[PDB]
């Protein structure tokens, strides 16, 4: 079953593939409609893998080098085995000179070919958090934050080091436990500094005298966080606060870069507005003059995005080339210049929390999913990931899409025509967690090809990982080249894998243009019909739901910007580039249940032929939990039902890291907008009914 | 009394025995009673020349030295709702005003008639003209903002060098047990600012549970961190300051900062202060080098090195200029243990009417000597009282024209000096000239007036006025001629000549200024002839010359010789002449001739001696009375009545070496002088350390400096003096 | 917004307590004195005027002026509402002693009231007559 292969695939090895099957000769690689891609996640959980505790063992080849898996040939009589990359044959070492055939090594076993080995490099360097606080807010925002920040302080290893930046018109650096004064070094919130500059300013474990360890400092922190106060600058009459939070970030980006370069740290911002002086600024201290929308950054009406996303992106370099993580947390009822500020956490593996306070659950509970443990106690973060992938011969890598930055290594697994972040078989990935996916766009110049995932990280604990995958695809049967293909297509992973184009090209630019010609281009290959017929369409089971995935995605809110806001539109696509394939499904077509007394929850479709008034829906759009009731149900059994739908919500409300907006209305409410709106050039569309028929008009006629 | 003539080389014992008293000007009885204290005010010439040739021919200089806001025993306040003063040169009504209409007076120095009002009203009886020296209220229309309340920011240095010498101590200490006396009311404002590599201000709020410490490391742009609690209300934040003094010495024990950012820490400071004013104490310890106003070291001179000074920048004087507009003082406290470019740091001080102190080589275990004298200098400073933007003009009748000033100020438009803080103890000088005849006028007159804002937000206008006679004969000058502000106003003309030309040109001057003067009067008349005005004049002139300011030979530093020309500039005359020319007195044996009337207290008068070795004795003991200090020294065979009864001491070889003071034992002898010694300091508002470590062989025998009439390997004595200028009076 | 307080006797124009931040206040300092002289027993108790870009309100209580200048963009609804917090605090503490004196600024100590009242009001985060200036002067 080609279903129970994907998603066993997914289990073991944390991979979805466009194509499962790959061409074998280069008229149908250049003939691929869809790319060869994966929806790779490094750091996927599963049921209890061993942790192996010695080295990975690879292959004695300076420019193949490969990890030992269990797609090598074994000799258990020669003690040789023969790498399935380079054909190279190895001697075994020492420490496997009593492999037997009835007992072998874990990282041959086929349910081993994900694994992960510890590995010791020298001292583990503790844990760096760096907190960034904005005090340009009202008091409850503060204190409310105050109180999330004391949480989060609770929560840390003892071993880790912590140090607080404050700022609002200035930038206080805090030096902590001093003992009687508790100081601070103050600068001008108007000029940026480099690093060399910061250091000079400024001057068994490590620590400085700003990044203290917890155990013998979260004493006097939380009692400095317990009396911090807003801005003490006056805020005059019909003007916004002096927030300068270009340079509060480059002086938290700087100090670490000369402290702790090149190891773990989460430089943790919190804002409360946006940035109105200094580098970075997004909008004048004027109230009168609203911040920019995307109306008016398409009239060229906004004079500070471009200037100030300059700032922030080679801020984002700077940190994610010294392999530190940038996290924002912006709670505010206006913008707050995520726009400018979004290649921070996504060139890091950083977060992006958004909201309307701090003083909100819906902050604080999506605060503390930061610092969730595991089944030891131990943060469900890593640090500072160097993914290297090694392919066949036959196989070229185009990039990647996702939080990561590329490492700039050459090699004959590079690939001429580049897509994102390519050019190199190695990226950086700053911050990762068990979620996050990347996007590996590859390129094709007894069968099977393979390529192997290297992922070499700093783990929570302190200790130093290497996980290896290695999977193997099929070579296209020559007798057989199109119907093999067809049938190995991964209509959910394609279409995540080409909703990642085109939000990549949008986000850095028509765009629904190349959407609908490789729609097009798809129905005209594998789609059975007759010329000129559009009635003859017809799609397989294996491609039927493409189109309609490709229907909510030209409408979504990730291409269609307007009726957002700028920061709304980054933070979408902020999370919809590092999610999985389900979450990302999830995103682009929402899920929809039923409930009413004829029959338990049961999935419907996004139709408002679903709207019934003796019925409550539940709707998950990824990013907003709703539950709709209609006009007649607007008013034991009737709780039953009323209920139904507020518990199924509480279960899957905890899980997601992004807490979901809880939403609560009913027929003629202002808030059953939602779900009209996700409800229902070439291929203009209206609704799913009228797409499908332009679809097969021009899916029929010349190509 | 004497019209007579005297012979300098066969008297040699023409210091009387008794204090000198300043000159009664030659005027009518009536108007000598109602002259201005002589220590307030007074001049060089009590007859003033009638025309500038004859001041030229004089060869003397002419002009004032003036002690405005020394603390007086009773000052009247006039509390009129109307200043009376000439409509014409704005000079307030005087005791020297001539009524005639009785509801006219004239002007006694633009000479115009001006109308009395009706409230002036038997006008002559007013206290306006009863007191020469008088105090006003001044109107609404002679501030030009609100009166500023009282503010005071302490700028300490806290470099590797100044926690060694262990100054911030006493300094906090001093600090703590001064707080309630500090001048002013409620509106008191306090500050703190320490400063190293980088600039360290000092948060005090009541809702933290301890000051905060705000360092600001951006040295070439400087700001203030935060707009409220820096400057804070001292009656409100009593008790965090209180913490933050007993604090402040301990923050800094292990410091490695070797260098320190004077400049840019003024220039913080100047604008956290530029708001409103006040008076900013600064505490530096060595050479500043880092940032802008940093100095370059200096080789320190020789005893053989000749007479080859000036700032070796101008910062320190731009920066002075911009605290004066901005009603800023700056006191500069240097305790600094190798050179520091006083030359160039003083100039903060000097146009922005502050006052330098100099502590050399302050140590808080080393140097006794310093701390002490740190301690007692320290409660004048905080306790004396103050005075807020001021300003001061001089104003001199018709025909006389001042044309130089000296002290510490800012001369804003001539006549007009701009007192960012006025102190009880800073001395002024003006050199002065005949710019047209005085055929019409036989009395001139010159007046000061001293416009304020006192420690309790009252503006306030202290006026002097001083009349003297104008003559026509040659002899009639020398006779009136002051030989002690002569003095004066030649050692301030001298300290000029210093930065303008060099210091061997200030000495020519000086020792010409003898010579020209005495030659006109030979002109005008064997040996060395001089009137009895001029007896003490080659005395006094080669004591200047032997003081730190000017002399040669001596293994003088650079930062001493600039401190004493600091004190020239800004100490009154009195104490100029006690240290330049220190009384000496012979202790071990005082009796009753003295002033038994102060009820229960002898304080025996012990007559003056010259200041010669030949005058001493290894048989007793001398005390010598330098002004700032009381050095009492104790012969070697000295007798053993006053090592037990005195000293408390059974032989001279139990002296402690570093005796800090004398010892209150119940003996008579002990009884005489401590009540001797506590009458001499009870003369002056700066209590003069006594250490009678002056032993014969204390390595502290400075006490012979101070013998200036002797001979040294590199300066001429009291005869070998007298013979130089004979030589030159008929050459 | 900015500061600018005065109170002054209407009565002779003698000032009687003021508060003034810089870091020019020597003309509109002025012109609130040259008001002060006009004010008398048939001039407004309430009353605003406009000069250019700043704006003067004061009211006239006991024969005792509380004046306050700004930029016009100030709320002139908060400047009345600071003058009477003034009022009622200073004829409270010193209406009785106000027609007795006769030194300028003899109720300077009212400069720590004027201030810290003053900052309530000057921050949003913490919540009649009109006629030209000129014309009275
Ligand atoms: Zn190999
Ligand atoms: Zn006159």
């Amino acid at each position: 079953t080609y279903l129970e292969f994907i998603q066993q695939n997914e289990e073991r090895d944390g991979v979805r593939f466009s194509w499962n099957v790959w061409p074998s000769s280069r008229l149908e690689a250049t003939r691929m409609v869809v790319p060869v891609a994966a929806l790779f996640t490094p750091l996927k959980e599963r049921p209890d893998l061993p942790p192996i505790q010695y080295e990975p063992v690879l292959c004695s080849r300076t420019t193949c080098r490969a990890v030992l898996n269990p797609l090598c040939q074994v000799d258990y009589r020669a003690k040789l085995w023969a790498c399935n990359f380079c054909y190279q044959r190895n001697q075994f070492p020492p420490s496997y000179a009593g492999i037997s055939e009835l007992n072998q090594p874990a990282e041959l076993l086929p349910q081993f070919s994900s694994i992960e080995y510890v590995v010791l490099r020298g001292p583990q360097m503790p844990l760096i958090f760096l907190y960034v606080v904005d005090t340009c807010m009202e008091d409850e925002d503060l204190q409310a934050l105050k109180e999330s920040m004391q949480m989060s302080l609770s929560l840390l290893p003892p071993t880790a080091l912590v140090g607080l930046i404050t700022f609002g018109r200035m930038v206080q650096v805090h030096e902590l436990g001093c003992e009687g004064i508790s100081k601070s070094y103050v600068f001008r919130g108007t000029k940026d500094l480099s690093a060399k500059q910061l250091q000079e300013m400024l001057g068994p474990p490590p620590s400085n005298r700003f990044l203290q360890p917890v155990q013998k400092i979260d004493m006097n922190l939380t009692d400095l966080l317990g009396e911090l106060q807003r801005d003490p600058w006056p805020v005059p009459q019909g003007k916004r606060p002096l927030r300068s939070s270009g340079v509060a970030l480059s002086i938290a980006v700087g100090l670490l870069e000369c402290t702790f370069p090149n190891t773990g740290a989460r430089i943790m911002m919190f804002i409360g507005g946006p940035a109105t002086q200094g580098p970075g600024m997004v909008v004048g201290d004027e109230l009168k003059t609203p911040i920019r929308s995307w109306h008016d950054i398409d009239k060229d009406n906004a004079k500070y995005v471009k200037k100030g996303t300059k700032h922030f992106e080679a801020l984002a370099n700077r940190a994610a080339t010294t392999g530190h993580v940038i996290d924002i947390y912006a709670c505010a009822l206006d913008q707050t210049g995520l726009l400018e500020m979004k290649c921070c956490p996504n060139l890091t593996g950083g977060y992006m929390v958004m909201g309307d306070s701090f003083n909100t659950s819906l902050f604080k509970q999506t605060f503390q999913r930061v610092f969730t443990k595991d089944m030891h106690g131990q943060f469900k973060m890593g640090f500072g990931g160097t993914l290297e992938i090694k392919t066949s011969r036959e196989i070229k890598i185009s990039g990647a899409i996702g939080p990561c930055v590329s490492l700039n290594s050459k090699g004959p697994c590079v690939s001429e025509n580049e897509i994102g972040t390519g050019g190199t078989c190695q990226w950086k990935i700053c911050g990762l967690s068990p979620t996050t996916t990347l996007a590996i766009y590859f390129e094709v110049v007894g069968g099977r090809g393979a390529i192997q995932f290297v992922t070499q990280y700093q783990h929570s604990s302190g200790q130093r990982r290497i996980r290896v995958t290695t999977i193997a695809r099929n070579w296209a049967d020559a007798q057989t080249q199109i119907q093999n293909i067809a049938a190995s297509f991964d209509q959910e992973a394609a279409a995540i894998l080409m909703a990642r184009l085109a939000i990549y090209r949008a986000e850095t630019e028509d765009v629904l243009r190349w959407l609908d010609r490789q729609l097009i281009r798809l129905c005209q290959k594998f789609g059975e019909y007759h010329k000129d017929d559009p009635s003859s369409f017809r799609f397989s089971e294996t491609f039927s739901l493409y189109p309609q995935f490709m229907f909510h995605l030209r409408r979504s809110s990730f291409l269609q910007v307007f009726n957002n806001s700028p920061d709304e539109s980054s933070y979408y696509r902020h999370h919809f580039m590092r999610q999985d394939l389900t979450q990302s499904l999830i995103m682009i077509q929402p899920i929809l249940y039923a409930y009413s007394f004829s029959g338990p929850p049961e999935p419907v479709l996004l139709d408002s032929s679903s709207i019934l008034a003796d019925r409550i829906l539940l709707m998950d759009t990824f990013f907003q939990i709703l539950i709709y009731h209609g006009e007649t149900i607007a008013q034991e059994n009737f709780r039953h039902l009323l209920q139904a739908p507020v518990d199924d919500a509480q279960e899957i409300l905890h899980s997601r890291f992004p807490m979901p907006r809880y939403i609560d209305t009913e027929h003629g409410g202002s808030q059953a907008r939602f779900l009209l709106s996700k409800v229902n050039i070439l291929t203009d569309d209206v609704s799913l009914q009228v797409f499908m028929d332009h679809l097969k008009k021009l899916a029929v006629s010349s190509a | 009394e004497g019209l007579r003539v005297v012979n300098l080389l066969q008297e040699r014992n023409m210091l009387p025995s008794t204090p000198l008293k300043p000159p009664v000007p030659n005027l009518h009885e009536d108007i000598q009673k109602l002259n201005c204290n002589p220590e307030l005010f007074r001049c060089t010439l009590t007859s003033i020349p009638q025309t500038q040739a004859l001041l030229n021919k004089a060869k003397l200089p002419l002009g004032l030295l003036l002690h405005p806001f020394k603390d007086l025993v009773q000052l009247p306040v006039v509390t009129s709702s109307t200043i009376v003063r000439c409509r014409s040169c704005r000079t307030y009504i005087n005791p020297f005003v001539s009524f005639l209409d009785q509801r006219r007076w004239k002007c006694n120095l633009c000479y115009r008639v001006n109308d009395v009002p009706e409230e002036f009203l038997e006008p002559h009886r007013r206290p306006e003209v009863q007191n020469a020296t008088i105090e006003f209220m001044a109107p609404s229309e002679y501030m030009l903002r609100p009166p500023q309340p009282p503010v005071y920011l302490f700028v300490f240095d806290v470099s590797h060098n100044a926690v060694e010498t262990g100054y911030l101590n006493s300094v906090c200490q001093s600090l703590l047990d001064n707080l309630d006396l500090l001048p002013g009311n409620t509106r008191t404002k306090i500050g703190f600012i320490t400063f190293d590599s980088t600039i360290h201000f000092y948060g005090l709020q009541e809702s933290l549970s301890q000051p905060q410490m705000l360092i600001v490391s951006d040295i070439e742009d400087v700001f203030i961190p935060m707009p409220e609690n820096l400057l804070v209300n001292l009656n409100e934040s009593k008790e965090l300051v209180q913490d933050l003094l007993k604090t402040l010495p301990q923050m800094f024990t292990k410091t490695l900062e070797t260098q320190s950012a004077l400049g840019p820490a003024l220039q913080a400071a100047f604008k956290l202060m530029s708001p409103t004013g006040g008076r900013m104490s600064v505490f530096q310890t060595q050479l500043p080098t880092l940032g802008v106003g940093a100095l370059k070291p200096r080789e320190e001179p020789n005893h053989r090195s000749s007479a080859k000074m000036t700032p070796s920048t101008d910062f320190y004087k731009k920066l002075a200029l911009d605290c004066s507009g901005q009603q800023v003082a700056v006191d500069l406290f240097l305790l600094s243990g190798q050179y520091s470019d006083l030359a160039s740091l003083g100039c903060i001080s000097r146009y922005s009417a502050g006052s330098v102190y100099y502590y050399p080589s302050y140590h808080h275990q080393h140097n006794p000597v310093q701390v002490q004298k740190l301690q007692k200098e320290l409660q004048r400073y905080l306790t004396r009282k103050i005075g807020f933007e001021a300003v001061m003009r001089i104003r001199c009748t018709k025909g006389l024209s001042i044309h130089t000033f000296h002290g510490n100020f800012f001369v804003r438009s001539t006549d007009l000096l701009s007192l960012p803080n006025v102190n009880p103890d800073a001395g002024y000088a003006v050199q002065m000239s005949v710019e047209e005849s005085l055929t019409d006028t036989q009395l001139v007159s010159f007046q000061s007036a001293l416009l304020y804002t006192s420690s309790k937000g009252e503006r306030r206008i202290r006026v002097h006025t001083l009349c003297l006679p104008v003559v026509s004969t040659l002899n009639d000058v020398f006779l009136g001629a002051d030989v002690q502000a002569i003095s004066g106003l030649l050692a301030n003309m001298a300290v000029d000549r210093s930065m303008t030309a060099s210091l061997s040109d200030a000495r020519d001057a000086l020792v010409n200024a003898v010579i020209d003067s005495l030659s006109a009067y030979r002109s005008s008349v064997p040996g060395l002839m001089v009137p009895f005005s001029l007896r003490l004049f080659p005395l006094f002139v080669l004591a200047l010359l032997k003081q730190k300011s000017f002399q040669t030979g001596t293994n003088a530093r650079l930062d001493e010789r600039i401190f004493a020309m600091c004190q020239v500039k800004n100490q009154p005359l009195v104490y100029l002449m006690l240290t330049t020319h220190p009384s000496l007195y012979r202790v071990d044996n005082l009796s009753d001739e003295g002033a038994l009337n102060i009820s229960d207290r002898t304080i025996p008068q012990p007559p003056i001696l010259q200041l010669s070795v030949e005058k001493l004795s290894r048989d007793g003991a001398f005390l010598m009375d330098a002004g700032s200090v009381l050095m009492l020294w104790v012969g070697k065979n000295c007798t053993q009545n006053f090592l037990s009864q005195v000293l408390g001491v059974q032989n001279y070889a139990s002296i402690p070496q570093p005796m800090t003071d004398l010892p209150e034992l119940d003996t008579p002898e002990s009884a005489r002088i401590i009540a001797f010694i506590s009458w001499l300091r009870e003369q002056r508002p700066f209590f003069p350390i006594l250490y009678v470590i002056a032993d014969e062989s204390p390595m502290k025998a400075n006490f012979l400096q101070n013998m200036i009439e002797d001979r040294t390997e590199s300066a001429l004595s009291y005869y070998e003096f007298l013979l130089h200028i004979q030589q030159q009076v008929n050459k | 917004m900015v500061l600018l307080t005065m109170i002054a006797r209407v009565a002779d124009g003698l000032p009687l307590a003021a508060s003034m931040q810089e870091d020019d206040l020597q003309q509109y300092q002025s012109q609130a004195k040259q008001l002060f002289r006009k004010l008398n027993e048939q001039s407004p108790t309430r009353c605003t005027l406009e000069a250019g870009a700043m704006t003067f309100h004061y009211i006239i209580e006991q024969g005792v002026c509380y004046l306050v200048l700004c930029e016009a963009a100030f709320p002139k609804k908060l400047a009345f509402a600071y003058l009477e917090d003034l009022h009622s605090e200073f004829d409270e503490q010193h209406g009785k002693k106000v027609p007795t004196v006769s030194r300028p600024y003899s109720f300077i100590e009212f400069d720590t009231f004027i201030q810290k009242t003053k900052k309530l009001y000057i921050d949003s985060r913490a919540r009649i007559m009109v006629a030209n200036i000129e014309e009275v002067l």
